Formats: structure tokens, sequence, C-alpha cells
């Protein structure tokens, strides 16, 4: 009936889970001191004055103010972060055969700075990877506007001086192409897994009704907010509250804590 | 194609 924590593990020890798919947001990335915008943070941003938070991915208020949101891509710019432990379980999922995708809403980049290679990945929101120039549109590697960007210049094209973008997704645009693998991924998965995020947005939140009933929907995160709320299913598994401990019981009930700890401690130092 |  019910199915537990344990159960779960169990299912996956078992492997009669092995096509697990993921979706993860910012409650995986607040672990390691990326700063959420959802205080104390905007000590970076609030001072240009945002008129509400939204703007920070708005292309009119950009157009007419990009100060704010390259203080943010400095924040997170690739370097200055480092994958947590969460991270590096998903990690540990792709490296025994057993993930089909993750779906990230982070911005961080810190899947693929984990180790899991850019075809399992989806960055449904973008990337700093790379940008494009807002007016002539040619696209640049995320390096080229590096500088600037860590000087507090707001950069610009050489082709036409207009401000050059990172390829992170604003209100209002659509997302990647890649997004739309959720058509095979999510009917094909025996395990669906949430973790740091409750998917409140569309079109996430339609994403969860399109696995079978038969498959366990887990989700590890502070509360339930979104579509495993509206409409509930038999073999749903909350495990409500602090992100990382979640995933610590359930690396516990894998048997996994001692290769874990190996993982980390390699790429740690790598 | 959908719009964030
Ligand atoms: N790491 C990143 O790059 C990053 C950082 C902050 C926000 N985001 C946004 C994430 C957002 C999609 O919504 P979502 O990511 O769900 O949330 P959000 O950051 O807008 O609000 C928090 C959401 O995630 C859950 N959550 C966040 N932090 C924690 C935590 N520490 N412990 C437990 N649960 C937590 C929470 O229940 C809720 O659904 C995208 O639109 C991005 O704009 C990305
Ligand atoms: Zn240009």
């Amino acid at each position: 009936g019910k199915l537990s924590l344990q159960d779960v593990a169990e299912l996956i020890r078992a492997r009669a889970c092995q096509r697990v798919v993921v979706m993860v947001g910012a409650g995986i990335s607040t672990p390691s001191g990326i700063p959420d915008f959802r205080s104390g943070l905007y000590s970076n941003l609030q001072q240009y004055d945002l008129p509400y938070p939204e703007a920070i991915f708005e292309l009119p208020f950009f157009f007419h103010n990009p100060k704010p949101f390259f203080t943010l891509a400095k924040e997170l710019y690739p370097g200055n972060y480092k994958p947590n432990v969460t991270h590096y379980f998903l990690r540990l999922l792709h490296d025994k055969g057993l993930l089909l995708r993750l779906y990230t809403q982070n911005i961080d980049g810190l899947e693929r700075v984990s180790g899991i290679p850019a075809s399992k990945l989806v960055e449904a929101h973008g990337t700093f990877a790379s940008a494009t120039c807002t007016v002539c549109q040619r696209p640049f590697p995320g390096e080229d506007i590096r500088a600037d960007v860590m000087a507090d210049r707001v950069p610009r094209c050489p082709v036409c001086t207009g401000v050059v973008k990172p390829d992170i997704v604003f209100f209002g645009e659509p997302l990647p192409q890649r997004f739309l693998l959720h058509v095979v991924d999510f009917p094909m998965a025996d395990l669906l897994l949430i973790l740091g995020t409750s998917l409140e947005v569309e079109p996430f939140a339609s994403l969860t009704e399109a696995v079978r009933s038969s498959v366990p929907r887990l989700l590890i995160n502070r509360d339930l907010v979104g579509p495993l709320a509206w409409h509930p299913r038999s073999r749903d598994v909350a495990q409500l509250g602090d992100v990382v401990h979640g995933v610590e019981s359930l690396v516990e009930l894998l048997g996994w804590t001692e290769e874990m700890r190996d993982l980390v401690q390699r790429e740690t130092g790598k | 194609q959908p719009k964030k």
C-alpha cells in the first residue's frame, strides 16, 4: 500500500528500479552556499532596485538595466561554487547506470561540474556556459565574457555593441529544445525522484503526471505545495524536511554512504 | 516551444 523511504531504497537496491528520472531545484543549491532569491543575499541585488524580483529574468527590464542580473551572474559564474553531496549522490546514481535523465531548474551548472555528462542533463532554465548577443544574435563561449562580468562591467558585442547575455532563459522565453525529451523520459521511468523543489511552477508541475500509475514518486524537500499535493498517487512518498538530511537517510538505506564518501573524496581532490 |  503506502510505500516508505526504505521500500523505495530496497526497490533500488533490488534493481526493481533501474531507470530513475530526477527533477531538481533550488533546494539542492543552497547547501553549496548558492543564494536563494525567493533576506540578506540581495546585498548583491536589491541596491540598484529591482522594482520586483522577477525583473531579474525579464528581458525588457534587462534592456533597461542589466546591472542586477550581472551581479547574479558574477555570483554563480562557474569556478565560484562546488557540487554538494546531493549532486554527488545523483552522480553516483549515474555511475551505477541507474539514471535516465536529470532535469534541473538550477542555473548554477553544478550538475555538469559534479560529473554528470551533458547527454544525461536537461538544463531547463539555461546555462552560463554560453551566451548570446541580445541584439545581433552572435553566440559566444562563456569565457569570452568572464572578465567583464568578473569586473562588474556589462559585456558588449564586438560586432554591434549590444549587451551580451548568458543563455539563461527569461520569463516569456521558450525553454530549451532538450526540455522536450520529457515526453519519452517520463513514461520510460520506473522511479521519479524530486529533490529540493515541489514543482509548483508549470510546466514542470504537469510533468509529474506523465509517469505511469505504478511508478513511485519520491519527493525529498521541505514542503509539498505542487501537484504531489493537488493530485496525490498511491505510490507517492514524501520525505519532508531538510534536503541533505533526506538524502543522507536515503543513502544509508541504500547502503551507499561509504561509497559516496569515497566518491566525494576523490572528486574534491580533482 | 513552451514558455518559462
Ligand atoms: N541554484 C540555482 O541556480 C537556483 C537558485 C535559486 C533559485 N533558482 C530557481 C529555482 C526555480 C524553480 O523553483 P524551485 O527551484 O522549486 O524553488 P525556489 O528556489 O523558487 O523556492 C524554493 C523551492 O525549492 C524548495 N527548496 C528550496 N530550497 C530548499 C531547501 N534548502 N530545503 C528544502 N527545500 C528547498 C521549496 O520547497 C520550494 O519548492 C527556477 O525558476 C530558478 O529561478 C535556481
Ligand atoms: Zn551583436
